[PDB]
RNA sequence: ACCCGCAGAAGAAGCACCGGCUAACUCCGUGCCAGCAGCCACGGUAAUACGGAGGGUGCAAGCGUUAAUCGGAAUUACUGGGCGUAAAGCGCACGCAGGCGGUUUGUUAAGUCAGAUGUGAAAUCCCCGGGCUCAACCUGGGAACUGCAUCUGAUACUGGC
RNA sequence: UAGCUAGUAGGUGGGGUAACGGCUCACCUAGGCGACGAUCCCUAGCUGGUCUGAGAGGAUGACCAGCCACACUGGAACUG
């Protein structure tokens, strides 16, 4: 269900600051994100159009930590749903409980957030969920259990969140350790680097 | 293109024939080797190709390519048939799926070994 | 009101028995052309009054024979 | 400001007794991405030079086509040579569904959402020409009104 | 491991017979540069 | 014979019943004449669980329809609730 | 044989549009006249006039706005070889509304849009853009 | 079922591929040999194509494989092909069955369309929510079920008189 | 695969079926079916549906639902 091993290799292959680690240290100082993976790093071949779409898709998958079949399912769901297809796809991708948690600031990395979700720490609506792919509805209050309040990693994550970008569609509390889902995630709040159209085109 | 023409005799669809008639719409088939031999490929190439005339399950004497280098395959041995065609040899529409039944995997191959029935080593 | 159907006589050789054809307008599901489609039926007639090649009005009734299941109500055309 | 992209490159041979000259054909397409599209077809002995030529060609002889906000106005068929193309207006945010070459073509033009298919045989240059023809055919809701001498709203419904 | 003798039922000389069948063909190099040389698409293709 | 009987039309570990009017001898989960409602065996305290059309049931019995014991019990509890 | 008159008329119109003819003359019918009227209403043509007692001749005046033909594409969908009948909700929208379809509607021959508005279907004669 | 307590990453990752298609490339035997391959043929002493090693790519408790079926095939074209030269105009006429039918009026309502009734078992496919910790799943409502039939109409057309 | 068929097709009367009936017997008539493909042969569960497909369609019809058929092959009737 998840990739295991060298995780910054992925973003090196992409060539963009993908936030696949916590990032207290700079992304260029820790790894050569400018260069391609392996021997053929300094080499930069003229990339195909289909190829670029594929790469974008992979980047998106990397971002969330979602394997192919699940991604396909998500895409299908988006297609089923009414309105902007790419936007819909983005929405549920975010809507993944782990991703929501990451956005809030309870796991400093998305993989970390996923792990936290797995390890019985994330308690939505008064029920602790093992599953990361839980789609969160608007006006839902997710709480961190008193068993999980002992951890310093959570605190660190919160601090990181405070330092970084603040989401508008979510409200995070530091001392209370409570999150609030306000509205469905939109393209306006998220960065313009994502190319949902390309992915959509590919998935045909 | 006339609709009336279509009406009284409809579109005779192109009859989809199998590339592998002896397989009888089966993933694999078992056959005893009547002859095991090697013969030259097509004119763009120049080699010697591992092939076996096999007496089939359904009694269908067909020639089949043997994939991989170095084989334990001998005359009067039970083998399993992949339906993969080889354009190098005429009549050859079948691979032999290695590592199955009486036949064993190719020696010392490490990568792409799932096609040639070679086991996972400790390396 | 009960259902009524109209058609023309194919033959009236058989004693107290008529063969009538309904030229029904069928819409083809694949192409869309409207075909005049033959509906050849065995009908019971009284006194053998009709002639060959004659338009008659028939109604749905109980089976009379192996194929017969209609009785005529009125004759629409008589002239040959 | 101007979106510019290479679509296709061929190795095209002028055969002579002294030896076959291996020359490069280059097919590009430019556009601001708001309305105007212009294709360019430049051939040279070299490849970068050829591409430059193509770009230059694209620069002038540019087709001005109005767009329905960010999508196609009406289901238009663009035909050229053997390559016949049907092009359909697609719903909001569904993406450029067109091809490997045609997608790129439409990208420069500025259409975000399209449902397009080339039929029979499709040469890249030919297909681009067909597209262009389709675009030319394609007319705004006000142009049709003008043609009719009528109101746009009324025409719509 | 057999070779299917294109010749078949070999009666006199085996060597000579074999040398006169597909196994010992006249094999010609498809050289570049000169005569019988041109390739529309190379081994690795145009970039 | 004609019977008002419930059929286990649900998944493994997650059960679901549906109160139907059907022939007695025929398969339980196969075919039926008329369905009159449903029954949730989990029976959550928060939101309903049991739902039937009583009038139709009454009509059926007027014209002689047998009631299964469990079904009868359910009907009784519905009446009590009312 | 002179099988389809409406189709012939349409063809004539197309030819006129192509060759930049000011007036096109053709044999006339009541349904034909109605169609012409509908077209006029839609705004494609200047004016239509029928003249002839024994041999009625429909004259059609065409528009060429800004040096180009107004009636760009004009083609029958319903045909003598194959007739197409459409339901109320099944009625097409030719070129996303920017363009029309001639429909044989039971409450007078008219536009597809008009038919939709009414709540009535029928035979979809021609596609006009 | 699910929930409470304990230690420790402890016991749960690998196959397929990297010539172009088709995302990903270098070195060592090898040398039209061995082998590769879905196709265009790699291999002839520098293989980004064999085979291995290293570096990848993409999947993922899988992954290939052949098979089967549909698609892409607008390669049977109702939608949506054609036919001078590419395959494709009977060698040419007459001609019944059938198919197609000019215009005006009346007019049937056959056809068709409209509208209403009955209705199209369910489940699913589909829409809104609902219950599961979400998904797969069960299902509640609603929609659909393109129908088929009856009746009430419509007269613009198709056909019948 | 171009002709098919004498219980064959229809009548009248009888026998019977739970009931209509060539379902069956007597007798008369010479019919009826068919190029809108009868007939003969090859294959086949059919259907609700499932997959695919933009849609139309194309394939397919394990499971789940319904009908039919079959219980060693062939039959045959008794019971209810
Ligand atoms: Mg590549
Ligand atoms: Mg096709
Ligand atoms: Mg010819
Ligand atoms: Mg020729
Ligand atoms: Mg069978």
């Amino acid at each position: 269900a998840r990739y295991l091993g060298p995780k910054l290799k992925l973003s090196r292959r992409e060539g963009t600051d993908l936030f696949l680690k916590s990032g207290v240290r700079a992304i260029d100082t820790k790894c050569k994100i400018e260069q391609a993976p392996g021997q053929h790093g300094a080499r930069k071949p003229r990339l195909s159009d289909y190829g670029v779409q594929l790469r974008e898709k992979q980047k998106v998958r990397r971002i969330y930590g979602v394997l192919e079949r699940q991604f396909r399912n998500y895409y299908k769901e988006a297609a089923r749903l009414k309105g902007n297809t790419g936007e819909n796809l983005l929405a549920l991708l975010e809507g993944r409980l782990d991703n929501v948690v990451y956005r809030m600031g309870f796991g400093a990395t998305r993989a970390e957030a996923r792990q936290l979700v797995s390890h019985k720490a994330i308690m939505v609506n008064g029920r602790v969920v093992n599953i990361a792919s839980y789609q969160v509805s608007p006006n839902d209050v997710v709480s961190i259990r008193e068993k999980a309040k002992k951890q310093s990693r959570v605190k660190a994550a919160l601090e990181l969140a405070e330092q970084r970008e603040k989401p508008t569609w979510l409200e995070v509390d530091a001392g209370k350790m409570e999150g609030t889902f306000k509205r469905k995630p939109e393209r306006s709040d998220l960065s313009a680097d994502i190319n949902e159209h390309l992915i959509v085109e590919l998935y045909s | 293109a006339t609709v009336n023409q279509l009406v009284r005799k409809p579109r005779a669809r192109k009859v989809a024939k199998s590339n592998v008639p002896a397989l009888e719409a089966c993933p694999q088939k078992r056959g005893v080797c009547t002859r095991v031999y090697t013969t030259t490929p097509k004119k763009p190439n120049s080699a010697l190709r591992k092939v076996c005339r096999v007496r089939l399950t359904n009694g269908f004497e067909v020639t089949s390519y043997i994939g991989g280098e170095g084989h334990n395959l001998q005359e009067h041995s039970v083998i399993l048939i992949r339906g993969g065609r080889v354009k190098d040899l005429p009549g050859v529409r079948y691979h032999t799926v290695r590592g199955a039944l009486d036949c064993s995997g190719v020696k010392d191959r490490k990568q792409a070994r799932s096609k040639y029935g070679v086991k996972r080593p400790k390396a | 009101k009960i259902r009524t159907l109209q058609g023309r006589v194919v033959s009236d050789k058989m004693e107290k028995s008529i063969v009538v054809a309904i030229e029904r307008f069928v819409k083809h599901p694949i192409y869309g052309k409207f075909i005049k489609r033959t509906t050849k039926l065995h009908v019971h007639d009284e006194n053998n009054e009709c002639g060959i090649g004659d338009v008659v009005e028939i109604r749905e009734c109980r089976p009379l024979s192996k194929t017969k299941s209609w009785t005529l109500v009125r004759v629409v055309e008589k002239a040959v | 400001e101007l979106q510019e992209k290479l679509i296709a490159v061929n190795r095209v041979s002028k055969t002579v007794k002294g030896g076959r000259i291996f020359s490069f054909t280059a097919l590009t397409v430019v556009g601001d991405g708001n309305g105007r599209v212009g294709f360019g077809y430049g051939k040279a002995r070299e490849v970068p030079a050829a591409i430059q030529k193509a770009m230059e060609k694209a620069r002038r002889n540019m087709i001005n086509v109005a767009l329905n906000n960010g999508t196609l106005q009406h289901p238009v068929k663009g035909v050229h040579t053997g390559s016949r193309v049907f092009m359909q207006p697609a719903s909001e945010g569904t993406g450029i569904i067109a091809g490997g070459a045609m997608r790129a073509v439409l990208e420069v033009a500025g259409v975000h959402n399209v449902l397009a298919k080339a039929y029979g045989s499709t040469n890249p240059i030919n297909v681009v020409r067909a597209t262009i023809d389709g675009l030319e055919n394609m007319n705004s809701p006000e142009m049709v009104a003008a043609k009719r001498g009528k109101s746009v709203e009324e025409i719509l419904g | 491991s057999r070779y299917q003798h294109t010749k078949g039922q070999i009666k006199d000389n085996a060597i000579e017979a074999l040398l006169h069948d597909p196994l010992f063909r006249q094999r010609v190099e498809k050289n570049k540069k000169g005569k019988g040389s041109y390739m529309r698409k190379g081994k690795h293709g145009n970039r | 014979m004609v019977t008002i009987r419930l059929a286990r039309h649900g998944a493994k570990k997650r059960p679901f019943y549906q109160v139907v009017v059907a022939d007695s001898r025929n398969a339980r989960n196969g075919r039926f004449i008329e369905r009159v409602g449903f029954f949730n065996p989990i029976a959550s305290e928060k939101e309903e669980g049991t739902r039937l059309d009583l009038d139709r049931i009454a009509h059926w019995v007027g014209q002689g329809a047998t009631i299964s014991d469990r079904v009868a019990a359910l009907i009784k509890e519905v009446n009590k609730a009312a | 044989s002179m099988q389809d008159p409406i189709a012939d008329m349409l063809t004539r119109i197309r030819n006129g549009q192509a060759a930049n003819k000011a007036a096109v003359t053709m044999p006339s019918s009541k349904l034909k006249v109605a169609i012409a009227n509908v077209l006029k209403e839609e705004g494609f043509i200047e004016d239509f006039k029928v003249e002839g007692d024994t041999k009625p001749e429909l004259e059609l005046t065409l528009k060429y706005f800004q040096g180009k033909a107004v009636v760009e594409s004009i083609q029958r969908v319903s045909r003598p070889g194959l007739r197409i009948y459409k339901r109320k909700d099944e009625l097409p929208k030719v070129m996303a509304g920017l363009g029309i379809a001639v429909v044989s509607t039971s409450k007078g021959v008219m536009t597809d849009r008009a038919a939709r508005q009414a709540g009535l279907g029928g035979e979809i004669i021609c596609y006009v853009a």
